[PDB]
């Protein structure tokens, strides 16, 4: 669906990091730095945006 | 002989020395009986690298089980003002209405709490002294200066994105004790809360409340309140000749010198990369100080960090005078 | 108040390999009353090591206010448990102690009683 | 009901608060601690990779392939660990949440997927 | 067809209601000889067993198994409160047994330790194996205590231990 | 009424009570254990939550002379809450002098 506002085992605020990554994957910036650039600094906080999968720019399509 | 009762040993296949053992009768020759001059003059505070939404302050000199509780009193004890009634009106969104109104809770709030008191009853209505209200009022149209292209900043984007910029606040009472960015909606205008296309709309008023991090982790003052016993390691063996660069790339990358000198061991993780070189892992053991450990709080940016930690220790404090209270009753 | 005691060699500090980390099995063998004794011993907190004299006590009691028998450094507590020249099994919890051989000097020992050690080195 | 891609399904017995629960060193604690008993007899040992090639996936940026008969090696996921300042078996010191001493034992540590389903 | 009953299968007379899992690999680790507990952790494992009945018992620690050096209790010292958390409890529990990995030669003497010898409610040598608490074997304690002392004896035992071994094994990882 | 003591026996012993704290868990048994360990005087001590269900520990403790098991606890606290006036105050002294380091 959408971006979870926290991240599941610590709670650090990560909704507001998902537009500025993928801001950051226009760019050059690899998959593995990107993440390192948000300060994201442990990995749980980072599989929150590495694993995540973007629906609501999908289904938006079929919800006129 | 000698007593490492004040070094955790990491072995290869296990920790070894771990508990406290540290009470009366129990170390023979060592009184340690609780002498309260003994630990005020043996402790000290020391704090490094706090900038805004960070601490890495040490308190060198307490057990870990006083220090267990500052960790958990930060993590789920600390009390934080959090979205807890989310008073929907006509919402068309794609996002489902509870899961808005869940996306609405995790968003932190940066009105410090106690200003404010608990919800005494159901009180769905507040009473200005206990709640603070929030508006979300966004209706996404076209842009008429939209291109043909499908790029959603262009066209369709009146308000294509909810941010947490459009909320704002209901001043619900006097409300002039707080300023103009005084209740700063979410401490983060960043958050991305829903996404919209043209025609639909999010109306919502909200209700925050004073909440203990335990009833639910919304409202949880900090991100990770964690904390680590700082590590000293001793070479027991002089380690020189091209294996003192050996032992450089074995640890962290920082924590060494180089014959091999162990610079600053406060910045090692413990990879424990010795025991596969077959060679080294006779020479040196690693060890951590039971009593110097290094704390690491980070905000989520209610309050600021050092204001959460004294403050943490203000309701321990306050959680035993309570109970000293009831002995005096009886 | 000593059941007994003598002079004892450590002969294998582990007969038939490590098995624990935190403690291994000593076989001695006394001066001139040869009792064989097979004691497990905590090495962490008293490390012996192959062909050390070590003074060993059994009491029944040690006699901090009525100043206890401390001159000894290493002092266990545990029950005899079996006696089957006698072996004398006694267990310290886990740790077995099995002190054997020609059973004259032997007599102060019987089963379900509780027995100090008090071990020195020399 | 939660299964664990590997058929070590579960029901969810129990939900403690997070701060009695083993955080490790660099503070995360878990969300899912599951029971070392379910390996020994059911020789699921590709879950135990999965802790491995995904705990160093996050950490690379990057998600390991495993697939049937192939995919990313334990010899070079290992190494990919190591450069991150973890254990290179992925056995992780944590300090337990209720009692604030250290743990006896290091304790395996990553993320693996839950898929919950509909019981 | 209480459970307090119905501990025994009537097919063997063997226990089907003892240790599962986690009990047993607590337990084992334990009563292994290489744990030694000091009073800081031996009155907080001990302690745990104190909720549901079990709240009004003066619950006695024995006297630790080291006293000069360091004096520290061992694992199987604890492992006899639950057999006999209080003074006046009149269980007294006496087993002799094999055990898994036995050492083949030796009694109870060997450094395998795989030979079980309770006397009155003390583990004085062994560990404890599945053969020792699990479900199957004739001569596991819950059968024991069935046996010589009544079934309540033995109900309380068995969730005795299943109160106390993860409190253990959870501190222990 | 959230603390309240348990009788051992029916005739009433004060060598040994149980004490159960109300509406709280590990953050305050596992720090008030310590604290009231390092007391000469006390034999055993240590607490259990009941139940992950219900809210309370069962803390304990068995003294050795004629102590009435309210005067370890009654000192545990007092020894607690002077370690948390005086470990604040050492940190509200250091961020004072880090801050003013930092200008
Ligand atoms: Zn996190």
């Amino acid at each position: 669906m959408i971006i979870p506002v926290r991240c599941f085992t610590c709670g650090k605020i990560v909704g507001n990091k998902w537009e500025a990554y993928l801001g950051l994957l226009q760019a050059e910036y690899t998959e593995g730095d990107a993440l390192d650039a948000l300060g994201l600094k442990r990995y749980c906080c980072r599989r929150m945006l590495l694993a995540h999968v973007d629906l609501i720019e999908k289904l938006l399509n079929y919800a006129p | 002989v000698e007593e490492m009762r004040s070094r955790v040993v990491l072995g290869e296949f296990g920790v070894r020395n771990v508990h406290t053992t540290d009470f009366p009768g129990n170390y023979s020759g060592y009184d340690d009986a609780w002498d309260q001059d003994r630990f005020e003059k043996n402790f000290r505070v020391d704090v490094v690298h706090m900038d805004e939404n960070s601490l890495e302050f040490d308190m060198v000199g307490i057990d870990a089980a006083i220090a267990n509780a500052f960790r958990r009193i930060l993590l789920a004890e600390v009390p934080t003002m959090a979205v807890e009634k989310v008073l929907v009106y006509n919402n068309t969104s794609i996002v489902q209405d509870e899961i808005l109104a869940h996306r609405l809770g995790l968003i932190p709030i940066h009105a410090d709490p106690r200003l404010f008191e608990y919800r005494n009853q159901g009180d769905e209505e507040g009473t200005e002294i206990d709640t603070l209200q929030f508006r979300l009022q966004v209706r996404c149209t076209r842009n008429p200066h939209a291109a043909k292209d499908s790029s959603d900043p262009n066209e369709l984007y009146v308000n294509h994105k909810v941010y947490t910029r459009h909320m704002t606040w209901i001043p619900l009472g006097n409300q002039a004790d707080l300023f103009p960015e005084g209740t700063i909606r979410p401490v983060h205008d960043d958050i991305l809360i829903a996404q919209l296309r043209p025609g639909q709309e999010i109306d919502l008023l909200m209700h925050c409340v004073k909440g203990i991090g335990k009833d639910h982790a919304k409202f949880s003052p900090v991100a990770t309140a964690s904390y680590r016993l700082l590590p000293d390691i001793t070479l027991l063996e002089p380690v020189e000749g091209e294996a003192a660069e050996e032992l450089s790339r074995c640890f962290s990358p920082g924590v060494i010198e180089v014959v091999a000198r162990v610079a600053n061991p406060r910045l090692d993780t413990f990879s424990r990369e010795i025991f596969r070189n077959e060679k080294l892992k006779k020479v040196v053991r690693l060890a951590r100080v039971r009593d110097h450990y290094i704390f690491s709080v980070e905000s989520t940016g209610v309050l600021p960090p050092d204001v959460l930690v004294s403050e943490a220790i203000k309701v321990l404090m306050g959680k035993c005078r309570r109970f000293l209270d009831e002995l005096d009753a009886v | 108040g000593i059941l007994f005691e003598d002079i004892f060699d450590v002969k294998d500090i582990d007969p038939e390999g490590k098995k624990f980390d935190r403690v291994s099995r000593l076989h001695c063998e006394s001066e001139s009353f040869k009792m064989d004794l097979i004691l497990d011993v905590n090495i962490q907190i008293y490390p012996v090591d192959l062909g050390d004299k070590f003074r060993l006590v059994i009491a029944s009691t040690l006699y901090d206010r009525p100043s206890r028998a401390d001159q000894f450094e290493y002092v266990m507590y545990g029950k005899v448990y079996r006696i089957e020249r006698l072996s004398a099994y006694v267990s310290y919890g886990g740790l077995l102690m099995r002190l054997q051989g020609d059973a004259n000097n032997l007599h102060g020992f019987e089963v379900d009683s509780r027995v100090y050690l008090l071990m020195k080195k020399l | 009901k939660f299964s664990s891609r590997h058929g070590q399904k579960g029901v969810c017995g129990l939900i403690v608060p997070q701060e009695d629960m083993p955080f490790c060193d660099s503070g995360i604690c878990p969300d899912i601690i599951m029971n070392p008993h379910g390996f020994p007899s059911r020789m699921t040992v590709g879950k135990l990779i999965e802790l491995l090639a995904g705990k160093a996936g996050v950490l690379d940026g990057r998600f390991h392939y495993g697939t049937a008969f192939g995919g990313s090696k334990v010899k070079d996921v290992c190494e990919d660990l190591v450069r991150h300042g973890y254990n290179y078996l992925g056995k992780d010191y944590v300090t337990s949440g209720i009692t604030g001493e250290p743990l006896e034992a290091y304790i395996y540590f990553g993320p693996v997927y839950y898929q919950k389903l509909k019981h | 067809m209480g459970t307090k009953a119905n501990l025994v299968t009537p097919r063997n007379g063997e226990p089907l209601i003892a240790a599962i899992q986690d009990f047993l690999t607590g337990a084992y680790l334990l009563t292994l000889k290489d744990t030694f507990f000091d009073r800081a952790k031996a009155c907080q494992i001990i302690a745990s067993i104190l909720v549901g009945k079990d709240e009004k018992i003066k619950v006695r620690l024995p006297p630790p198994t080291i006293l000069k050096p360091v004096t520290l209790w061992t694992g199987k010292q604890i492992f006899s409160v639950i057999l006999r958390p209080s003074d006046d409890n009149p269980v007294r529990a006496n087993l002799r047994t094999k055990g898994k990995q036995y050492c083949g030669k030796g009694e109870d003497l060997c450094a395998n330790d795989s030979y079980v010898t309770i006397q009155n409610s003390e583990l004085m040598s062994g560990s404890m194996d599945k053969g020792t608490l699990g479900s199957g074997s004739k001569n596991n304690i819950f059968y024991i205590l069935l046996r010589d002392w009544g079934q309540n004896e033995a109900a309380d035992a068995m969730s005795r231990l299943a109160r106390l071994a993860p409190v253990y094994l959870s501190n222990r990882g | 009424k959230t603390a309240l003591e348990m009788v051992q026996a029916a005739g009433t012993d004060r060598h040994c009570v149980t004490f159960v704290l109300h509406e709280e868990d590990h953050t305050l048994g596992n720090s008030l254990r310590y604290m009231i360990m390092k007391n000469p005087e006390v034999e055993f001590c240590g607490y259990t939550t009941t139940h992950p269900s219900e809210s309370k520990i069962n803390l304990r403790i068995q003294t050795r002379g004629t102590l009435p098991a309210v005067e370890p606890f009654q000192r545990g606290l007092n020894e607690l809450m002077n370690v948390c006036q005086h470990v604040l105050d050492k940190f509200e002294a250091s961020i004072k002098d880090y801050k003013d380091q930092k200008a």
